[PDB]
């Protein structure tokens, strides 16, 4: 009911970032939308003297054909000044179970401060550029942006204290307009505990961590093996060297002495087989001095392996893995490989935001025009991390199959 | 004396820390400085502008060509930033057909918008005196300068807000704004038409705006933004190829003008040679001899642009439709219609700049830079019509390493076809011939060598001159597959070959890519696997070809 005065970076302007084009049908989603906002006073009409612009698409979320207005305010949060820290609740990844709940609306009812109202404005867009654009600002706590939780942290704080002093086994935490509850309860009672939560929240997305875990790397476990098998298995294990200091190969690599046909079936040596045993063994092992470092970007590499399967590395350092999966998630999105690499993004982003509090920068394996044309028609989250885009295809495609 | 509505200021401030301008006013002719003076009372007297006292620091300088022409760079220059709306201009192609369309140039655009009071002390100019023998009359603007940088912004937002109501209760006619004139167009009647066109300038006079009393001076064809627009139709304005001795660096960019221009209605324009001449040139007037390949392509754009095409008109009843064809050398043409032989409109896409490349790759970038076009223009995705046949995309983008997507899509028999050239296999061969390549080269002398050696004993080492560590592993790769069946199992250890040949081109810069590319294409099945080098893997010798 009062607002904290917002500034901006020093010796940094406002986001002037170009509105890209809409579907006729988003494009009346939001006009509708913005309406009803304006009706409200949650946004205002602007003039030609606000030159600042955020671009804004139309989503739909799961299980509702209601839409949804997405603003992309990823140039106004890294203009945005610093808010201070809490400290991000290292017993959420470790929690049995975890629900996700979205508080956006909430913001809607702190206004924003005046002289950083400008800084909001977005661009309705019109089709063939016929008639201008509709232009508004936001007049309250606008969604997607990084001000608006740190501003709400104490009123958030005043409507769960009563929860949080009931319930001391379930941990709460907050990232940008999502709630993340983690408990141990059964599926029954977490569903019941989380409609307590939203009507406790009323009166003022099932994921469980534990059954996520990070993925050693295995070795083949054959009888007899081609020259092939060999020199893959060589190749691989040349290649976890990189991660494990131990690895040798110069006894499985003696095997290969000769130029032999590949489907030639080559007898393992003692040798090559207490060779391959130690590599076994240094493999069931962590690696050596992997730590987080909370002032460095984390990095998500994705491989698609085919017929739906995705790999996907989040790290710091190279060959420093924090975390690594696979996700095979078959959800309508057969026949569109695009939809599942957002869906991937999507999965990922929300885990690294459970663990560390904060979205890694992703290397997509995607041309960018593909990307950048088809990604939105999939998003269904309230937040965007970054990306860039990998053209080389990687090697160790493979490795982590 | 009818109340005027009185019009919304937009407040106005300059740049943070920049000041108003202060320019030193020019030496003028006693002719210019009375014609000045006469043109300045006039406007005093209509209330565009009020003399100001001494007390005004700034100044701007003053013309007269007699009209009056203020020189407001300075002032821009320290003016704010505002929201230009107009950032593209609409195409014809996505305008819907009208059966009545009226014209409505207001006059006294920027003239009749009033500027915001704190903001006119920044205008002010001055008009020498005859002989400098009196202070100069110091001037400044209450309306919205010509040549100031607020002006078109400015006044298109205060037109907008005064067309709201009007639209808002005429749901069944569609408004234009654009610079001082309005375009209006609806379905109804003529009478009931021009009755709602009356009903229009009404509404525009309630605020003090004036649109043309007489018979509406522009009707059909309308010459605009470099097109014609009739009543049913659209096209370019007339694209004429010039016969010449000798074609120059502008002369031939003059041509790729017209041609780019010209290839978004008439089907079929390339410009790969003519804008292939311009490689690098960076001289206007450097004549450059054409190839017989620009030639030719100009007499393929000449038979085009032989007689008129015309373009239609947008139906949101029907059905989008988007072809694409094949054209060569990296270039592509489409066509976006929604019946056939009549257009909405064409354009072409040309590949990008890289070392490696294959057709479906680049049929893909033209299929999203359509997609964004086409939601720019009609605001949704067309159906396509592409030369790939529904087997050949299926296993495309199943088995590139790559995620990729095309909107719904059919496939059209028009040669040329886009196909898949080779495919490599997943796993090793049984009965065919295991080649173990290898090449190396001398960073100083560069002398290297490449080479194979195969299970049935076959040996071949070639020494080469004036190579690289690349170009060896590559030509390795070569002689397997020169001298190899039509079934044969290849190992490297270059993982700049596989990256190459992982990325599946079908055409390179390289001619030793190309040629290795040929003999792929005449294999029957390839299984390329890759080993670490220097790791001791027996049959891969490092030291046959570092000899
Ligand atoms: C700004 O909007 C545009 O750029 C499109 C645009 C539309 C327009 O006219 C229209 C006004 C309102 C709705 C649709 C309009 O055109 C529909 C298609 N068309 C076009 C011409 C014709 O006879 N008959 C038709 O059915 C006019 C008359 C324009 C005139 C000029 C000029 N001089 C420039 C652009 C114009």
């Amino acid at each position: 009911i009062e607002t904290v005065p917002v500034k901006l970076k020093p010796g940094m302007d406002g986001p002037k970032v170009k509105q890209w084009p809409l579907t006729e049908e988003k494009i009346k989603a939001l006009v509708e939308i913005c309406t009803e906002m304006e009706k409200e006073g949650k946004i205002s009409k602007i003039g030609p003297e606000n030159p600042y612009n955020t671009p804004v698409f139309a989503i739909k979320k799961k299980d509702s054909t209601k839409w949804r207005k997405l603003v992309d305010f990823r140039e106004l949060n890294k203009r945005t000044q610093d808010f201070w820290g809490i400290p991000h609740p290292a017993g959420l990844k470790k929690k049995k179970s975890v629900t996700v709940l979205d508080v956006g609306d909430a913001y809607f009812s702190v206004p924003l401060d005046e002289d950083f109202r400008k800084y909001t404005a977005f661009t309705i867009p019109s089709i063939n550029n016929e008639t201008p654009g509709i232009r508004y600002q936001y007049n309250v706590l606008p969604q997607g942006w990084k001000g608006s939780p740190a501003i709400f942290q104490s009123s958030m704080t005043k409507i769960l204290e009563p929860f949080k002093k009931q319930n001391p086994d379930i941990v709460i935490y907050q990232y940008m307009d999502d709630l993340y509850v983690g408990s141990d309860l059964e599926i029954g009672q977490h569903r019941t505990k989380i409609e307590e939560l939203r009507q406790h929240l009323l009166r003022w997305y099932e994921l469980h961590p534990d059954k996520w875990t990070v993925q050693p790397i295995v070795l083949p476990e054959k009888d007899s093996w081609t020259v092939n098998d060999i020199q893959k298995l060589v190749g691989k294990l040349n290649w976890a060297s990189q991660i494990y200091p131990g690895i040798k190969v110069r006894q499985l690599s003696k095997l290969l002495r000769g130029t032999k046909a590949l489907t030639e079936v080559i007898p393992l040596t003692e040798e090559a087989e207490l060779e391959l045993a130690e590599n076994r063994e240094i493999l069931k092992e962590p690696v050596h001095g992997v730590y987080y470092d909370p002032s460095k970007d984390l990095i998500a590499e994705i491989q698609k392996q085919g017929q739906g399967q995705w790999t996907y590395q989040i790290y710091q350092e190279p060959f420093k893995n924090l975390k690594t999966g696979k996700y095979a998630r078959m959800r309508g999105a057969h026949t569109n490989d695009v939809k599942q690499l957002t869906e991937a993004v999507q999965k990922i982003t929300t885990e690294s935001i459970v663990i560390w509090g904060k979205t890694p920068k992703f290397k997509l394996p995607i041309q960018k025009e593909t990307w950048e044309t088809w990604w939105t028609e999939y998003w269904q989250a309230t937040w965007i991390p970054e990306w860039e885009f990998v053209n080389t295809p990687p090697l160790v495609k493979l490795w982590y199959q | 004396m009818v109340p005027i509505s009185p019009i919304e200021t937009v407040p106005v401030k300059l740049k943070p820390g920049m000041d108003g301008p202060k320019v030193k006013q020019w030496p003028l002719t006693e002719e210019k400085i009375k014609a000045l003076v006469e043109i300045c009372t006039e406007m005093e007297k209509e209330g565009k502008i009020s003399k100001i006292g001494p007390e005004n620091p700034y100044n701007t300088p003053v013309f007269a060509i007699w009209r009056k022409l203020v020189d407001f760079r300075e002032l821009n220059k320290r003016t704010q930033d505002f929201w230009e709306v107009q950032l593209g201009i609409p195409h014809p192609a996505g305008l819907k057909k009208k059966k009545s369309v009226t014209v409505l140039d207001v006059g006294d655009a920027y003239f009749s918008v009033p500027l915001d009071e704190d903001f006119r002390k920044y205008t002010a100019f001055t008009i020498p005196s005859i002989n400098n023998e009196t202070p100069g009359i110091r001037y400044q603007y209450n309306v919205l300068p010509q040549g100031w940088k607020g002006s078109p912004a400015i006044f298109q937002s205060s037109m907008t807000k005064i067309l709201e109501p009007f639209a808002a209760q005429n749901p069944d006619i569609v408004i234009y704004q654009y610079m001082d004139d309005l375009y209006v167009g609806s379905d109804l009647e003529i009478g009931q038409h021009r009755t709602k066109i009356e009903e229009l300038r009404q509404h525009l006079l309630r605020w003090g705006l004036t649109t043309p009393d007489k018979k509406h001076q522009k009707e059909p064809p309308f010459l605009w933004m470099g097109y014609e627009l009739h009543p049913d139709k659209w096209t370019v304005q007339p694209i004429v190829l010039p016969e010449k001795d000798s074609w120059t660096v502008n002369d031939i960019q003059k041509l790729v003008g017209k041609l780019n221009w010209a290839s978004q209605i008439y089907p079929g324009i390339k410009v790969r040679q003519l804008s292939k001449l311009l490689r690098g040139t960076k001289a206007l007037t450097e004549v450059i001899p054409l190839t017989e390949e620009a030639e030719l392509e100009l007499a393929e754009n000449r038979e085009i642009l032989k007689e008129p095409v015309h373009g239609v008109y947008y139906d949101p009843s029907k059905d989008l439709i988007a072809e694409i064809q094949k054209q060569g050398q990296g270039q592509w043409t489409y066509q976006i219609y929604q019946e056939p032989f009549k257009n909405l409109k064409t354009g072409k896409y040309a590949r990008m700049r890289g070392a490696h490349t294959n057709d479906v790759k680049q049929l893909t970038e033209a299929v999203q830079k359509i997609t964004t076009e086409s939601i720019v223009i009609w605001g949704k995705t067309p159906k396509f019509k592409l030369p790939i046949q529904k087997e050949t995309w299926e296993t495309w983008w199943t088995e590139y390493w790559q995620a990729t997507w095309i909107p719904e899509w059919e496939f059209v028999n028009t040669p040329p076809l886009v196909k898949l050239w080779y495919q490599l296999e997943k796993e090793p061969i049984v009965g065919a011939e295991t080649f173990y390549v290898d090449g190396a080269a001398n960073r100083e002398t560069k002398l290297g060598k490449a080479g194979y050696v195969t299970n049935k004993g076959r040996q071949k080492v070639v020494p080469l001159t004036n190579t690289t560590n690349q170009k060896t592993e590559l030509q390795a790769i070569y002689l397997a597959l020169q001298d190899s069946g039509l079934e044969v199992n290849i190992v490297t250890d270059s993982q700049y070959a596989l990256g190459i040949i992982q990325a599946q081109p079908d055409k390179s810069e390289s001619e030793l890519v190309n040629q290795i590319i040929e003999q792929l294409i005449k294999k029957e099945k390839v299984y390329l696997a890759w080993v670490p080098a220097h790791k001791g893997i027996g049959g891969n010798e490092q030291v046959d070809k570092l000899v």
